């Protein structure tokens, strides 16, 4: 998911933002 | 923007500056 | 431990910390 | 919510918890 | 995203988050 | 400058890209 | 409590939030 | 010592505990 | 360098930062 | 103490130094 | 002072709390 | 560069206030 996304590889704000409440 | 290599409580800082006020979930596998 | 005042970036450091891979959300709106 | 009871009054590493998953 | 206030040493990360590899400067002298 | 645009008023990620190099 | 990762300036983070006002020591090897 | 062990290892909060005050 | 005011995480962020190896006490009560 | 020193008042990184072991 | 080891935001935190009023500005290679 | 160097290797704090405006 986005915690192993942006720790293993790259990650935007963009996707980044998808969490955002 | 760039893209992020953020790891730990770097991608909780990210969200947190991402979000704002709408706040966000974090949640990691397993 | 103890209790302090947890604001922004340092609430949701707070939480990572305390949830870790739990996840948690953070909710300021509420 | 977690900024009343964390920022604007003081909340415990326990009281954190209240926001886990 | 959202407008937050942005102080002191969060302000540069921020800066660091939103501009990564390009860098940037820091100058509140302004 | 940045400090009055992001911390004594308030500036969006956008506007944080202005002090990109 | 989960268990923690902790490097550099992190740990440091996570004993200034478990000890709060106690305070703490930080003391590496060597 | 805990600065070494939670980096290489895993601690817990309640082993940092002990680094109070 | 400079003097700023360092509180909380920051202060021992600082520490940690001009200290490192050696270690260091945060003992806020004094 | 260090919280007065630095926080309340303001500090250089060699008043900091102060608080290392 | 101690030499330090300095990844990603920490360098940035670090040239923040080294630089203070003067800012600085942040240059990574490509 | 710095970012690099104290990155790889170590970098000290008079190397970095190098970088100060
Ligand atoms: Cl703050
Ligand atoms: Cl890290
Ligand atoms: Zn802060
Ligand atoms: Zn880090």
């Amino acid at each position: 998911g986005i915690v192993e996304q942006c720790c293993t590889s790259i990650c935007s704000l963009y996707q980044l933002e998808n969490y955002c409440n | 923007f760039v893209n992020q290599h953020l790891c730990g409580s770097h991608l909780v800082e990210a969200l947190y500056l991402v979000c704002g006020e709408r706040g966000f979930f974090y949640t990691p596998k397993t």
